[PDB]
DNA sequence: GGGGGGCGCCCGAACAGGGACT
DNA sequence: GTCCCTGTTCGGGCGCCC
C-alpha cells in the first residue's frame, strides 16, 4: 500500500523528549512487546544520528497478564501538521474500544519515520538506550486516526447501516459506542461490533452532575461568616454578573469583632435570596470555540472530593463538575487525582471530541514521580502545575 | 584492526562547512608522541596522508593516560562540533555497584584502543582532516574530540553484543564505553569457558581485549569502585587542605564530597555552598565563614571512618531511611537488613521562596523514589521521622495533592513537625486586627498598620518598600502587638497564601520574623476580605496606610 | 595545559505567569 | 500597560566514569 506524505508544521522540528526512567515491571513489557513489533516489520532499531526522541512506558490493564505499550506522543502532535457527533453526550449507555490494533496494518510515510524515534532504558544503566523507529501508524499519533479514516468508514459501514440508531465515534486510538439499549442487549451489540472487527483485521453520559456554586442557611451569622459570604459572592460576581452585594456590606459597618453575631437586616435578608437564585440560572453566553484549547481546572476540596471546571476564557465556564471518592486510610491524592484528570478528558471527548489542558494543583515532582502508575487511557492531555490560591478553593466548595 | 562494522552515517548542519583553524605549537616530546602513534595508525589504515585537495584542518594535542606511560592523542574539534548534527545520545546514566546483584563468577574486561576499531563514514573522513608538525592524515575510525563519538561507539558497541546477549542470555554484561562487567551464575571453568567465546565474538568485529586489561580475581576496578565478593567500596577519597580557598578551590571540594555521600552517611554541603554566592569567578578567594568552617570539619572525621557497601539480594526488600540534619539538609540510606547499607546519599536543595519541614522531606522522598527506579527498579519502603498524625495535619490543612509511598514511623530525632497550626474558625475573645499597607512605586515609601475591634490603631511608615512587603509588614505589627491570641483580617492575597502554607523557613528576614511570632501565639487566625469594598474595617485601616 | 559524551551538585540568568496598581 | 514576586529551564563551573 502506498503511503500518504505527511509533513511538521512550518518551522517546526520533531521532538526532542528525554526518557524517563522506568520500573522493571514496565521495562521487561515493552522489551518484550519490542522485539515482537521488530518480528513483524512494524518497528525497526536505528543509531543516534537520528536526533529525535520521544518518552515510551507501559500500562498494565485492569485485572490482566497483558501490557499496553503507550508512546506519549504529546510533543510530536503538537507539531504535526494538522466532525464530532452532539448525540453521542446523550445515551444510556457508551462504551470505550481499544482500536489502536487496526493501524499496524497501514505504512508510514518513509520521510516521517525518523520523527517517531523512541528508547528503551535499562535497569540500573547496564546498557546504552536501545532506539526504535516506527514503519507503520504508531498508536497515539494524531496522525493515525487521520490516515486511516477512510479505511475506518469501510468497517463500521455496514453495522452502521444495520444499527442506525447506535452511534460510533472515533478519537485517537479509541472508539465510543453509544446506545439506549438496556445493559445486556447493549452488551450483547458491543461484542456484535467486536466480532465485526476481528473479521477485518463504560460510560452513562447522560447521568452527569452539574455542579453548582451554593451558599450558606444559616440561624446565626457572625461577622465572620458574613465576611467570608461577601467574598465569595464579589468573585461569583465576575461569573454571574447577576449577583449584589451591598445590602450584606453594610453589615459590616465598623471595626467589629470576628465572632459578634449579627441579626440579617430585611434588604439583606432580601438580596440573599435573590444571589440564591442568580446562581440556578445558568452561565449566560459560552460558546465552544475549537480554535482555542479547553482548560481544565482541579481543586482538592479534601475528603476526598475533588472539583473542576471546564473552560476556554476565564470565568466563561463551558462546565464545572465535581469528582468524590473514598474516605479513610488508603486515600492517595495522586492517584484520585490522576483518575480526575482522566475521568475529566473522558468527558471533554465526549462533548466535545478534544482533549483539555490540565491546569493541576500538585508540584511537578510529585506529580512525574507517580502518575504512570494510575493511567489507564490509550491517550495523554496535556497539563501544567499550579499551585492554586487558597481562595477559588473556597469558592468552589461543597 | 577496523571493525567490519557498518559505519554510522553523519553529516554537518545546512550550510555548514568544514572546519579551517592553524595547527598550533607542540612541545618535542609530544610531537615525538604524536608519530609514534600516528605512524602506527597509518599504517594499520586507521588514518590517511592527505593532499592539497583538502582544505580543512584542526589543532592536535596529547595527555599522558593513567597508567602513565602511555599517551593519548586528542583532536579540539571543537569548531567542526558546533557544524555537526545533532545525535541522541543513548547513554541514559552511570551504572551504581549496589544494584549489582550477588554473582558466583566474574570478570572485568577493556576493549584495547576501542574508538579506533569503529570505522568512521567516508563522507565525512574530510572535516577530520590534521596536521602533525615537526605531516598531513585524516581519520578514519572515530577520533577522540569529535562530539559523534562517545554515542556512535556506544551503539556500535550495543550492536555488536546484541548477539552474544540473545545467545547467552544469563551472562550479565554492563556495558560502559569500552569497559565490560561479565557476571554469571557458572563454576569458575564453565564461566572462563564463556569469557573466551566473548571475547572471540568481540574479536571477529575486530574488537581486541588485552590481557593486560582483563582482571580474573578479586577485588574488582569498577567505575571508580573496588568490588571485593560480598561487599564493594569507593577508590580513597582525598580532600584538599589548602589554607587559602578560591571559588574553584570551592568547586572542587562540594565535588570531592557529593560523590562521597553515596557511601558515606551524613555528608553536608549547605554552608560551604554558600560561599559560593555572587563570586564572578572561579579564580576568585572567599573566606570560609565560621560555621563553613565547622562543617567541612564535620565532613573531614566522617572520611576518616571505614565503609562499604552491600550487593543487591531481589528476594528481599528494599528500605530507605531519612535523617534530618537541619537547615534544610537531609541524609538517607538504603538497605535490605539493618546496619547494611546498599547505598546512602543526601537531598539538600532549597526550593521555593518559603517552605516548611514536610514538604522537604516530601521532595527528599520524591527524589530517593527516582533513584531507586533507576538503580533497582522499584520503589523502596520508608522509615521517616515523622507521626502519622503530623502527616495526616498537614495532608488535611494543604490545599494541594501531596503524598508519600508506603512508610513506618522511626523516632530517630530530630522528629519533622509543624511548629504552628492556625485556626479554621475565628477566635472567641481575641482581639480582632484589621491590617493594611500601601506603597507608592515611584518613592518606593509606604505605611503599615492596624485598626482593631477595641479601639486600638497604629500606623508604621516605611522606605524603599513595597505593596507585597507593606502588607507583609501590617501582618508583623499585628502578631507584635496583639495578645497570645489573635484575629487578623487583610485583603492580601499575596500574603495569605505564603502564610496559610505554614512555612518554617524563609529568604525573606520578613517572613521569618512573622514565622518567628507565629511560633510563640496559642492561636492565631487569618481571613481575607476583597480590597476597596467599604467592608469596616478594612475600609478604616486603608484609609490610614493610604496617605499615599 | 588546551578535546568528548554521560550522570550528579550548586549557582545565577533568562523568561513566564498572576496579582496590585495608574 | 508596569512593577513585584515566584517558579521553571538552562547553561556554566566543579565531581566521578570511560
Ligand atoms: N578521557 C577520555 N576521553 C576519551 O575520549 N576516552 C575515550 C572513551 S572510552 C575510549 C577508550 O578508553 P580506554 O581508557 O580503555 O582507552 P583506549 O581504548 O583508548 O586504549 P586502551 O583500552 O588503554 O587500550 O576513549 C576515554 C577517556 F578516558
Amino acid at each position: 500500500i502506498e503511503t500518504v506524505p505527511v509533513k511538521l508544521k512550518p518551522g517546526m522540528d520533531g521532538p526532542k523528549v528525554k526518557q524517563w526512567p522506568l520500573t522493571e515491571e514496565k521495562i521487561k513489557a515493552l522489551v518484550e512487546i519490542c522485539t515482537e513489533m521488530e518480528k513483524e516489520g512494524k518497528i525497526s532499531k536505528i543509531g543516534p544520528e537520528n536526533p529525535y526522541n520521544t518518552p515510551v512506558f507501559a500500562i498494565k490493564k485492569k485485572d490482566s497478564t497483558k501490557w499496553r505499550k503507550l508512546v506519549d506522543f504529546r510533543e510530536l502532535n503538537k507539531r504535526t501538521q494538522d466532525p464530532h457527533p452532539a448525540g453521542l453526550k446523550k445515551k444510556k449507555s457508551v462504551t470505550v474500544l481499544d482500536v489502536g490494533d487496526a493501524y499496524f496494518s497501514v505504512p508510514l510515510d518513509e520521510d516521517f519515520r525518523k520523527y517517531t524515534a523512541f528508547t528503551i532504558p535499562s535497569i540500573n544503566n547496564e546498557t546504552p538506550g536501545i532506539r526504535y523507529q516506527y514503519n507503520v501508524l504508531p498508536q497515539g499519533w494524531k496522525g493515525s486516526p487521520a490516515i486511516f479514516q477512510s479505511s475506518m468508514t469501510k468497517i463500521l459501514e455496514p453495522f452502521r447501516k444495520q444499527n442506525p440508531d447506535i452511534v460510533i465515534y472515533q478519537y485517537m486510538d479509541d472508539l465510543y459506542v453509544g446506545s439506549d439499549l438496556e445493559i445486556g442487549q447493549h452488551r450483547t451489540k458491543i461484542e456484535e461490533l467486536r466480532q465485526h472487527l476481528l473479521r477485518w483485521g463504560e460510560l452513562h453520559p447522560d447521568k452527569w452532575t452539574v455542579q453548582p456554586i451554593v451558599l450558606p442557611e444559616k440561624d446565626s451569622w457572625t461577622v465572620n461568616d458574613i465576611q467570608k459570604l461577601v467574598g465569595k459572592l464579589n468573585w461569583a460576581s465576575q461569573i454571574y454578573p447577576g449577583i449584589k452585594v451591598r445590602q450584606l456590606s453594610k453589615l459590616l459597618r465598623g471595626t467589629k469583632a470576628l465572632t459578634e453575631v449579627i441579626p440579617l437586616t430585611e434588604e439583606a435578608e432580601l438580596e440573599l435570596a435573590e444571589n440564591r437564585e442568580i446562581l440556578k440560572e445558568p452561565v449566560h453566553g459560552v460558546y465552544y470555540d475549537p480554535s482555542k484549547d479547553l482548560i481544565a481546572e482541579i481543586q482538592k476540596q479534601g475528603q476526598g472530593q475533588w472539583t473542576y471546571q471546564i473552560y476556554q476564557e476565564p470565568f466563561k465556564n463551558l462546565k464545572t463538575g465535581k469528582y468524590a471518592r473514598m474516605r479513610g486510610a488508603h486515600t492517595n491524592d495522586v492517584k484520585q487525582l490522576t483518575e480526575a484528570v482522566q475521568k475529566i478528558t473522558t468527558e471533554s471527548i465526549v462533548i466535545w471530541g478534544k482533549t483539555p489542558k490540565f491546569k493541576l494543583p500538585i508540584q511537578k515532582e510529585t506529580w512525574e514521580t507517580w502518575w504512570t502508575e494510575y493511567w489507564q487511557a490509550t491517550w495523554i492531555p496535556e497539563w501544567e502545575f499550579v499551585n492554586t490560591p487558597p481562595l477559588v478553593k473556597l469558592w468552589y466548595q461543597l | 584492526p577496523i571493525s567490519p562494522i557498518e559505519t554510522v552515517p553523519v553529516k554537518l548542519k545546512p550550510g555548514m562547512d568544514g572546519p579551517k583553524v592553524k595547527q598550533w605549537p607542540l612541545t618535542e616530546e609530544k610531537i615525538k608522541a604524536l608519530v609514534e602513534i600516528c605512524t602506527e595508525m597509518e599504517k594499520e589504515g586507521k588514518i590517511s596522508k592527505i593532499g592539497p585537495e583538502n582544505p580543512y584542518n584542526t589543532p592536535v594535542f596529547a595527555i599522558k593516560k593513567k597508567d602513565s606511560t602511555k599517551w593519548r592523542k586528542l583532536v579540539d574539534f571543537r569548531e567542526l562540533n558546533k557544524r555537526t548534527q545533532d545525535f541522541w545520545e543513548v547513554q541514559l546514566g552511570i551504572p551504581h555497584p549496589a544494584g549489582l546483584k550477588k554473582k558466583k563468577s566474574v570478570t572485568v574486561l577493556d576493549v584495547g584502543d576501542a574508538y579506533f576499531s569503529v570505522p568512521l563514514d567516508e563522507d565525512f573522513r574530510k572535516y577530520t582532516a590534521f596536521t602533525i608538525p615537526s605531516i598531513r592524515y585524516q581519520y578514519n575510525v572515530l577520533p577522540q574530540g569529535w562530539k559523534g563519538s562517545p554515542a556512535i561507539f556506544q551503539s556500535s558497541m550495543t550492536k555488536i553484543l546484541e548477539p552474544f546477549r540473545k545467545q547467552n542470555p544469563d551472562i550479565v554484561i554492563y556495558q560502559y564505553m569500552d569497559d565490560l562487567y561479565v557476571g554469571s551464575d557458572l563454576e569458575i571453568g564453565q564461566h572462563r569457558t564463556k569469557i573466551e567465546e566473548l571475547r572471540q565474538h568481540l574479536l571477529r568485529w575486530g574488537l581486541t581485549t588485552p590481557d593486560k586489561k582483563h582482571q580474573k580475581e578479586p577485588p574488582f576496578l569498577w567505575m571508580g569502585y573496588e568490588l571485593h565478593p560480598d561487599k564493594w567500596t569507593v577508590q580513597p577519597i582525598v580532600l584538599p587542605e589548602k589554607d587559602s580557598w578560591t571559588v574553584n578551590d570551592i568547586c572542587k571540594l562540594v565535588g570531592k564530597l557529593n560523590w562521597a555521600s553515596q557511601i558515606y552517611p551524613g555528608i553536608k554541603v549547605r554552608q560551604l555552598s554558600k560561599l559560593l554566592r555572587g563570586t564572578k569567578a572561579l579564580t576568585e578567594v572567599i573566606p570560609l565563614t565560621e560555621e563553613a568552617e565547622l562543617e567541612l570539619a564535620e565532613n573531614r572525621e566522617i572520611l576518616k571512618e571505614p565503609v562499604h557497601g552491600v550487593y543487591y539480594d531481589p528476594s528481599k526488600d528494599l528500605i530507605a531511611e531519612i535523617q534530618k540534619q537541619g537547615q534544610g539538609q537531609w541524609t538517607y540510606q538504603i538497605y535490605q537488613e539493618p546496619f547494611k547499607n546498599l547505598k546512602t546519599g543526601k537531598y539538600a536543595r532549597m526550593r521555593g521562596a518559603h517552605t516548611n519541614d514536610v514538604k522537604q522531606l516530601t521532595e527528599a522522598v520524591q527524589k530517593i523514589t527516582t533513584e531507586s527506579i533507576v538503580i533497582w527498579g522499584k520503589t523502596p519502603k520508608f522509615k521517616l521521622p515523622i507521626q502519622k498524625e503530623t502527616w495526616e495535619t498537614w495532608w488535611t490543612e494543604y490545599w494541594q495533592a501531596t503524598w508519600i509511598p508506603e512508610w513506618e514511623f522511626v523516632n530517630t530525632p530530630p522528629l519533622v513537625k509543624l511548629w504552628y497550626q492556625l485556626e479554621k474558625e475565628p477566635i472567641v475573645g481575641a482581639e480582632t486586627f484589621y491590617v493594611d499597607g500601601a506603597a507608592n512605586r515611584e518613592t518606593k515609601l509606604g505605611k503599615a498598620g492596624y485598626v482593631t475591634n477595641r479601639g486600638r490603631q497604629k500606623v508604621v511608615t516605611l522606605t524603599d518598600t513595597t505593596n507585597q512587603k507593606t502588607e507583609l509588614q501590617a501582618i508583623y505589627l499585628a502578631l507584635q502587638d496583639s495578645g497570645l491570641e489573635v484575629n487578623i483580617v487583610t485583603d492580601s492575597q499575596y500574603a495569605l497564601g505564603i502564610i496559610q502554607a505554614q512555612p518554617d523557613q524563609s529568604e525573606s528576614e520578613l517572613v521569618n520574623q512573622i514565622i518567628e511570632q507565629l511560633i510563640k501565639k496559642e492561636k492565631v487566625y487569618l481571613a481575607w476580605v476583597p480590597a476597596h469594598k467599604g467592608i469596616g474595617g478594612n475600609e478604616q485601616v486603608d484609609k490610614l496606610v493610604s496617605a499615599g
